[PDB]
C-alpha cells in the first residue's frame, strides 16, 4: 500500500453490489479515485455512496444498465477515467468491451482480449489444454451434432456420460446420461434449452467424474511473463452446481499434488500467455488424479479466503500489473498461513430445493464485525431490497484461524451472531454444513448437499441435551418477559402491589410434544425443570437487542427471538434454526384442552380472492363442476387478466361475483365442493 | 431500547415516485420501542393506522395513513375509527404520534351521500380539542384541507417535522397550474416551474409551519426528545359543560 | 394639501362596490344578493358596526401585488350587530372578489371577530359563499382555514355558531359549517360538496351535476348534513332571525324567556 508509486489517478468501476465495494476499497487505500456506475434503483447503494462520483446508466434492468455498452462509455468519456474493472460477471469476460475499450486510451484491468477468448469456449480450452501438456477430462474432441454420435461417443468413453453445453456459465445446460436413451433424449433436450438461453447449440461429451472434488488453483500472471499459483481452494459444496461453502486449503490435498496442480495451472497460463489474476479449476477423484475443468479468466468470486492465507491484495495486484509493473513477489515467497472458510449468505430459502431466491427489503441487517478473526464482503446495508433483477446474494462471510478448527468455529460463531430481518436467508444450512459430521472429518464431495440430504434441508435436528437448553431457554425468556411486565414507576395515588409468584409451572409445545417445565428466578439466574432435568440460565435479560447471549450450565449460546405473542407463540432462532415453540401456563394449558379444533372452509371448497383485482366476467354458474386447467372468472391484476385455473374438482354451489366487479384479496366469490 | 437508537431502514422506504406505496406499519415498526404495535382495528377501514406503543417505557397512541389501501385517502369510516381513538387518547392523557401521507378525501357520490363532511369533521374536531403532547412527522404527500386534518401545526401542535420527500400543498401541480394559468395555455414551463418551486417541504419550512427537515434515520430519537420536554404540557381552555362534536 | 381624505374616501366607495359593478350584477342575474345587502337584510337597521374595512392581501406570487388584483376588504365582510336588540357578530363572504375565496387577510378578519366574540360571549352568524382556497396564496390558505377550524373547536359549546351556506361551497370551506351547531341552506343557489363533479368523473367516472352532488335537497333529505332548506336568501334570512330568537347568547345564560300570552 505504498502511495508512492504511482497509477491510475481514476479507475470506473463497471459493476455494482459487494464487489464494487471491494474494488473501491482498495482503491481508496491505493489512493484512486473512483468512479461507481449504477442504475436508477441502486441510486442510494452502499458503492455509490461510497465512491467519489456515480453516474447512472440506465433503468433497472442488466441489458440496459450495467450491460449497457453504449452508457458505460459515455460515462468514462464524461468522467476521463483512465482504468476501468469490471469485477467479475457482467461485461468482465465480453470481447467486445475489451476491443471498444482499447479503441480509446483507457485500460482494461484484466486478461487480453486473445486470453478472454481463448477460455470463451469449453471445447478450445480443453484443446489448448492437452496442447499444453494438462490432464483433461477424458471425451471426444469435437461438437456432437447427432443423437447418433452422441450415444456412439458414450459406447466408447462408457456410459457414465456429461453432456454440457458450450460457453455456458451459471451451472445451467449441463446433465448427466447413463444410458442410450438417455443419451439422445438429453442430448435433444439439450439442445434445445441450450438454443432458448444461449444459442449457441453447441454440445459437448465427456466422462462423468464419480465422486469429484472441487479444486481451484489461484494464478496471477504479468505482462512481463511472470506466473505465480497461489496455493489453492476447495469449493465441493454446490447446490445447482453453485458453490456456498468454500475452504482455503484443501484437506485432501498435500504438498506434492499442490505443487503439480500448480505447475501445471501456471504451465497452462503462460501457454495462453494469461497477464492478470484467474482461476483454474480441477475435478480431483478419489485417488488424487485432477483433470482440467475450465478457466475462469476473470477475478474470482471466493477470491478473499486465499487472500486470507497468502496476506496479499488480489486488486492491488491485478491493478499493479494493469499498469506496467512486473510482479513484487516469487514463487518462493508464496506461502500457507493459517485456515480461512467462506459462506455465501444468499437471500433464499433453504427448505426449498436447496434455495429459491427471496425477494424482500431488509428491515434489520447487523453484521459480526467484533467477533475474533471475521471479515464480511457485503453491499448490503439496513433498508436494502433484494429485487427479481440481480443476485440475490447478501453476503460472503470468511474467517480465519490457525488450523481448520479454529476457523470452523469462528465461523459457526459469526453465523451464530448474524443479524438478518426481512428476508429468508440460508443461514441454517451452511452453520449445518459447517458442523457436519463428515464435513468435519473432510471426506466430501460435490455430491454433499444431494446424498446428505436426500429428501431435502429439513433444519438442525437437535438432541436430547439441545432440546433441554431449548426449552430452558425459551422459559426463562418468558418468565422474564412476565417480570418486566410488572415494572411500573411510582404512581402514589394507587401503589402497585407486585405478585409474589415463586415457581413459573408452564405447558411448552415444541413440534409436536408438550413439556412440563417449572422455572425459578433468583435475580439473574434461572433455575429451570425440564421433565426432571434441572438446568440453570444466566444472562442479563436485555430483551430489547436482536442477539441475546445466555449461559446454559456453563455452555455460552446466542439466540434471537424473531416473534413474540401474547397467546404464547415464540420464534427463537438457536444454533442457526428457528423452532416455533408455544408457551402457557398450566392453568392456561388446562383450560385451553377445552377449547375446540378451528376448522378452516375457506381453505378448498371457496374461491376466496387469491389477491385483489377487477374481474371482467365469471364463466361459472352455480351448479358448474369445475375441472383443473378451467379458470373460473378472468380478473385483470398488477394490469395483467388473471384468469386462474381451478386446480381441482367441485361443484360450484353459489357466486358472488359479477361481470367487472372491484373485489379486494380475501373476498369470497365463488363457493363450491 | 435506547430512545437515541437510529433507524437507517428508513432513509429509503418512501418511493421517489408517489405512483408506488408503500408499507406505514414498516415506519411504525422501526420507530417504536422493541418494534411492539397493538393495532386497534387492524381488518377495518385499513386506509388509517391507529394502535397503542411505546416509546422509552412511556405509552403512547399511533395514528398514521396507510398508502397502500386506497392511496391513503381519507373516508368515512377511517374518519370515525380515527377520531373516537384520538378521543379516547387525549381523555386519559396519553401523547399521540401521527404519521401523514395523505392526498386527499376520497371522491364519489357514495361518499357525499354517506355524509363524509360530518365524519371528516369528527376527525378534525378531534385532532384539535386534544391537549395532550401531539408530534406529527410528515412522510409524503399532505394535499388540502387533509393536511390541516390530519393533526397540523395550526391546530395547537406541538412538534411538526417533514422529511425531505415531504410535499405541502393546496393540491397537486397539475390541478393548480389549470386553475392559476388558465389563460397561459403554456403550461409546458409553468408546471416545470410549479414542481421545482412548491413540490417540496420549503414552502411550509419558510413559515414555520414545520419546525425542521430531518433525516428519516432520527426520527425515533427526535419523537423520544420530544416527548421529555412535552410531558409537562398544561394549556387552558374556555369553560363549557361539555362541546358539540358534529356526531 | 394632503390627498388622505379623498384616498379614504375612494377606498370606502370601492369596498362598498365590493369586485365590481358588473360581477355584482352577474351575482344578481344569478338570483343572489350580495353580502352587505345580506348583512343589511339580517341585522336590525342601523346596527351594524363594520371592522377591517381596509384590511388588503398580501399576496406577491402569479403577479397578485398589481393594483388591479387588490381588493380593500377581500371578499368578507366582518362585523357586530344586532338582532331584536341582542348582541351578534356576522362575517358574509363576498364571490364578488376572486370567487369568495379564503386568503390570509380574509381568514384573519374572520379569526378576529371569532375571537372578540368569544370574549365578549356572543353569538356567530356566517354566510357562507366561497370557491374554497385561494390557489396563488398557497399554504397561506391552508393555515388560514386551519385557524378558523381551531376557533371553532374553541368555540363549541361556549356560544352558538350558526351557519348559512348562500352559494356554492368547495374544498376546506365546507368544513368549518360542519363543526357550527347548525347549517342552514338556500335551495338552487347553495352547494355543499369536498371536490366538485368534474373530479368526480374524472375519478369515479360517474356523470352527476352540482345539484345532484351537494345541492339543497341532497343535503337535507338524505345526507344529514344540513338542518334546514328555505326558497331564497330574503326568506332565509327572515327564518334566520326566528331562529336565533330561540337561543341564549353564551353557555353563561339561562334559556331565553320571552313575554307570553
Ligand atoms: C383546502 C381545500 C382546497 O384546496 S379547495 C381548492 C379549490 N377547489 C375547486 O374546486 C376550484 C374552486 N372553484 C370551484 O369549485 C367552482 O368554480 C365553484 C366554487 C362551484 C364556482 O362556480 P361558478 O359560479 O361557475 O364560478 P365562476 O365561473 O363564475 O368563476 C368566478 C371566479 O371565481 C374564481 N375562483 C373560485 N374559486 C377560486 C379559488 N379557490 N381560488 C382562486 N379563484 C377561485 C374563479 O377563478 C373564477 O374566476 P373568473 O372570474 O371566472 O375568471
Ligand atoms: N465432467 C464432469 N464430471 C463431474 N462433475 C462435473 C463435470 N462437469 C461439471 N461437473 C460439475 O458441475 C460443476 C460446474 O461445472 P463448470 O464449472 O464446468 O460449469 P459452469 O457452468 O461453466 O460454471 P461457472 O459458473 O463456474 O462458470 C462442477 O463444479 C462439478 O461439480
Ligand atoms: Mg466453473
Amino acid at each position: 500500500y505504498d502511495p508512492n508509486e504511482k497509477t491510475f489517478d481514476k479507475i470506473l468501476v463497471a459493476n455494482r453490489g459487494e464487489i464494487a465495494c471491494r474494488v473501491i476499497r482498495t482503491c481508496k487505500k491505493m489512493g484512486i479515485k473512483t468512479v461507481a456506475i449504477h442504475s436508477d434503483v441502486d441510486a442510494s447503494s452502499v458503492h455509490v455512496k461510497m465512491a467519489d462520483e456515480a453516474v447512472c446508466v440506465g433503468p433497472a434492468p442488466t441489458s440496459k444498465s450495467y450491460l449497457n455498452m453504449d452508457a458505460i462509455m459515455e460515462a468514462i468519456k464524461k468522467t476521463r477515467a483512465q482504468a476501468v474493472h469490471p469485477g467479475y460477471g457482467f461485461l468482465s469476460e465480453n470481447k467486445e468491451f475489451a476491443r471498444c475499450l482499447a479503441a480509446e486510451d483507457v485500460v482494461f484491468i484484466g486478461p487480453d482480449t486473445h486470453a478472454i477468448q481463448a477460455m470463451g469456449d469449453k471445447i478450445e480450452s480443453k484443446l489448448l489444454a492437452k496442447k499444453a501438456e494438462v490432464n483433461t477430462i477424458p471425451g471426444f474432441d469435437g461438437v456432437v451434432k447427432d443423437a447418433e454420435e452422441a450415444v456412439r461417443i458414450a459406447r466408447e468413453i462408457g456410459y457414465p456420460v456429461m453432456i454440457k453445453a458450450s460457453a455456458g456459465g451459471g451451472g445451467k445446460g449441463m446433465r448427466i446420461a447413463w444410458d442410450d436413451e438417455e443419451t439422445r433424449d438429453g442430448f435433444r433436450l439439450s439442445s434445445q434449452e441450450a438454443a432458448s438461453s444461449f444459442g449457441d447449440d453447441r454440445l459437448l461429451i465427456e466422462k462423468f467424474i464419480d465422486n469429484p472434488r472441487h479444486i481451484e488453483i489461484q494464478v496471477l500472471g504479468d505482462k512481463h511473463g511472470n506466473a505465480l499459483w497461489l496455493n489453492e481452494r476447495e469449493c465441493s459444496i454446490q447446490r445447482r452446481n453453485q458453490k456456498v461453502v468454500e475452504e482455503a486449503p484443501s484437506i485432501f490435498l498435500d504438498a506434492e499434488t499442490r505443487r503439480a496442480m500448480g505447475e501445471q495451472a501456471v504451465a497452462l497460463a503462460r501457454a495462453v500467455k494469461y497477464s492478470s489474476a484467474g482461476t483454474v479449476e480441477f475435478l480431483v477423484d478419489s485417488k488424487k488424479n485432477f483433470y482440467f475443468l475450465e478457466m475462469n479468466t476473470r477475478l474470482q468470486v471466493e477470491h478473499p479466503v486465499t487472500e486470507c492465507i497468502t496476506g496479499l491484495d488480489l486488486v492491488q495486484e491485478m491493478i499493479r500489473v494493469a499498469k506496467g509493473y512486473p510482479l513484487r513477489h516469487k514463487q518462493a515467497d508464496i506461502r500457507i498461513n493459517g485456515w480461512a472458510v467462506e459462506c455465501r449468505v444468499y437471500a433464499e430459502d433453504p427448505y426449498k430445493s436447496f434455495g429459491l431466491p427471496s425477494i424482500g427489503r431488509l428491515s434489520q441487517y447487523q453484521e459480526p464485525l467484533h467477533l475474533p478473526g471475521v471479515r464480511v464482503d457485503s453491499g448490503i446495508q439496513p433498508g436494502s431490497d433484494i429485487s427479481i433483477y440481480y443476485d440475490p446474494m447478501i453476503s460472503k462471510l470468511i474467517t480465519y484461524g490457525s488450523d481448520r478448527t479454529e476457523a470452523l468455529k469462528r465461523m459457526a460463531d459469526a453465523l451464530d451472531n448474524y443479524v438478518i430481518r426481512g428476508v429468508t436467508h440460508n443461514i441454517a444450512l451452511l452453520r449445518e454444513v459447517i458442523i457436519n459430521s463428515r464435513f468435519v472429518k473432510g471426506d466430501i464431495s460435490t455430491k454433499f448437499l444431494s446424498d446428505v440430504y436426500p429428501d431435502g434441508f429439513k433444519g438442525h435436528m437437535l438432541t436430547k441435551s439441545e432440546k433441554n437448553q431449548l426449552l430452558a431457554i425459551a422459559s426463562s425468556l418468558f418468565v422474564a418477559f412476565q417480570l418486566r411486565a410488572q415494572h411500573f414507576q411510582e404512581n402514589s395515588r394507587m401503589p402497585v402491589i407486585k405478585p409474589d409468584i415463586a415457581n413459573w409451572e408452564l405447558s411448552v409445545k415444541l413440534h409436536d410434544k408438550v413439556h412440563t417445565v417449572v422455572a425459578s428466578n433468583n435475580g439473574s439466574v434461572f433455575s429451570v425443570e425440564v421433565d426432571g432435568s434441572k438446568l440453570n440460565v444466566t444472562s442479563t435479560w436485555n430483551l430489547a437487542s436482536p442477539l441475546l447471549s445466555v449461559s446454559v450450565d456453563g455452555t455460552q449460546r446466542t439466540v434471537q427471538c424473531l416473534s413474540r405473542e401474547a397467546g404464547g407463540n415464540m420464534s427463537i432462532q438457536f444454533l442457526g434454526t428457528v423452532y416455533k415453540v408455544n408457551i402457557l401456563t398450566r392453568l392456561a394449558a388446562e383450560l385451553n384442552k377445552f377449547m375446540l379444533e378451528k376448522v378452516t372452509e375457506d381453505t378448498s371448497s371457496v374461491l376466496r380472492s387469491p389477491m385483489p383485482g377487477v374481474v371482467v366476467a365469471v364463466s361459472v354458474k352455480p351448479g358448474d363442476a369445475v375441472a383443473e386447467g378451467q379458470e373460473i372468472c378472468v380478473i385483470e391484476a398488477m394490469k395483467d387478466q388473471n384468469s386462474m385455473t381451478a386446480g381441482k374438482t367441485g361443484t360450484v354451489k353459489s357466486v358472488h361475483c359479477q361481470a367487472g366487479d372491484t373485489v379486494g384479496e380475501g373476498d369470497l366469490l365463488v363457493e363450491l365442493e | 431500547d435506547p430512545s437515541d437508537r437510529l433507524v437507517p431502514e428508513l432513509d429509503t422506504i418512501v418511493p421517489l415516485e408517489s405512483t408506488k406505496a408503500y408499507n406505514m406499519v414498516d415506519i411504525i415498526h422501526s420507530v417504536v420501542d422493541e418494534r411492539e404495535f397493538f393495532e386497534i382495528m387492524p381488518n377495518y377501514a385499513k386506509n388509517i393506522i391507529v394502535g397503542f406503543a411505546r416509546m422509552n417505557g412511556r405509552t403512547v397512541g399511533i395514528v398514521g395513513n396507510q398508502p397502500k389501501v386506497a392511496s391513503g385517502c381519507l373516508d368515512i369510516n377511517s374518519s370515525v375509527k380515527g377520531a373516537r381513538f384520538v378521543r379516547f387518547c387525549d381523555a386519559f392523557n396519553i401523547p399521540l404520534i401521527t404519521f401523514v401521507d395523505v392526498p386527499g378525501f376520497l371522491p364519489g357520490t357514495a361518499q357525499e351521500y354517506g355524509g363524509i363532511i360530518r365524519h371528516g369533521a369528527k376527525l378534525l374536531y378531534a385532532f384539535a380539542e386534544a391537549t395532550v403532547p401531539k408530534v406529527t412527522v410528515i412522510t409524503r404527500k399532505a394535499y388540502g384541507g387533509a393536511y390541516d386534518v390530519m393533526s397540523s401545526k395550526h391546530l395547537c401542535g406541538d412538534t411538526n417535522y417533514a422529511w425531505p420527500t415531504a410535499e405541502i400543498a393546496v393540491m397537486g401541480a397539475k390541478g393548480a397550474v389549470e386553475i392559476i394559468f388558465k389563460g397561459h395555455e403554456n403550461v409546458e414551463a409553468a408546471q416545470a416551474e410549479y414542481i421545482e418551486k412548491f413540490a417540496n417541504p420549503f414552502p411550509a419550512a419558510v413559515r414555520g409551519f414545520v419546525d425542521d427537515i430531518i433525516q428519516p434515520s432520527s426520527t425515533r430519537a427526535r419523537i423520544c426528545c420530544d416527548l421529555d420536554v412535552l410531558a409537562s404540557k398544561k394549556v387552558q381552555r374556555p369553560w363549557r359543560k361539555h362541546a358539540n362534536i358534529p356526531l | 394639501a394632503t390627498s388622505v381624505n379623498e384616498r379614504i374616501e375612494n377606498k370606502r366607495r370601492t369596498a362598498l362596490l365590493g369586485g365590481g359593478q358588473r360581477r355584482i350584477d352577474a351575482q344578481h342575474k344569478r338570483g343572489k344578493l350580495t353580502a352587505r345587502e345580506r348583512i343589511s337584510l339580517l341585522l336590525d337597521p342601523g346596527s351594524f358596526v363594520e371592522s377591517d374595512m381596509f384590511v388588503e392581501h398580501r399576496c406577491a406570487d402569479f403577479g397578485m401585488a398589481a393594483d388591479k388584483n387588490k381588493f380593500p376588504g377581500d371578499s368578507v365582510v366582518t362585523g357586530r350587530g344586532r338582532i331584536n336588540g341582542r348582541l351578534v357578530y356576522v362575517f358574509s363572504q363576498d364571490f364578488t372578489v376572486f370567487g369568495g375565496s379564503l386568503s390570509g387577510a380574509h381568514a384573519q378578519k374572520i379569526c378576529k371577530i371569532m375571537d372578540q366574540a368569544i370574549t365578549v360571549g356572543a353569538p356567530v352568524i356566517g354566510l357562507n359563499d366561497s370557491g374554497g382556497a385561494r390557489i396563488q396564496e398557497g399554504v397561506e390558505s391552508l393555515a388560514g382555514y386551519a385557524d378558523i377550524f381551531l376557533r371553532n373547536v374553541t368555540a363549541s359549546g361556549v356560544i352558538p355558531q350558526i351557519s348559512l351556506i348562500m352559494g356554492p361551497c368547495a374544498g376546506g370551506a365546507v368544513y368549518s359549517p360542519a363543526l357550527t351547531d347548525f347549517t342552514f341552506m338556500v335551495k338552487d343557489t347553495s352547494y355543499l360538496f369536498i371536490t366538485g363533479p368534474d373530479v368526480v368523473k374524472s375519478v369515479t367516472n360517474e356523470d352527476v351535476t352540482q345539484e345532484e352532488l351537494g345541492g339543497a335537497k341532497t343535503h337535507t333529505t338524505m345526507s344529514g348534513v344540513a338542518h334546514r332548506a328555505f326558497e331564497n336568501d330574503v326568506d332565509a334570512l327572515c327564518n334566520l332571525r326566528d331562529f336565533f330568537n330561540y337561543l341564549p347568547l353564551s353557555s353563561q345564560d339561562p334559556a331565553p324567556v320571552r313575554e307570553c300570552h
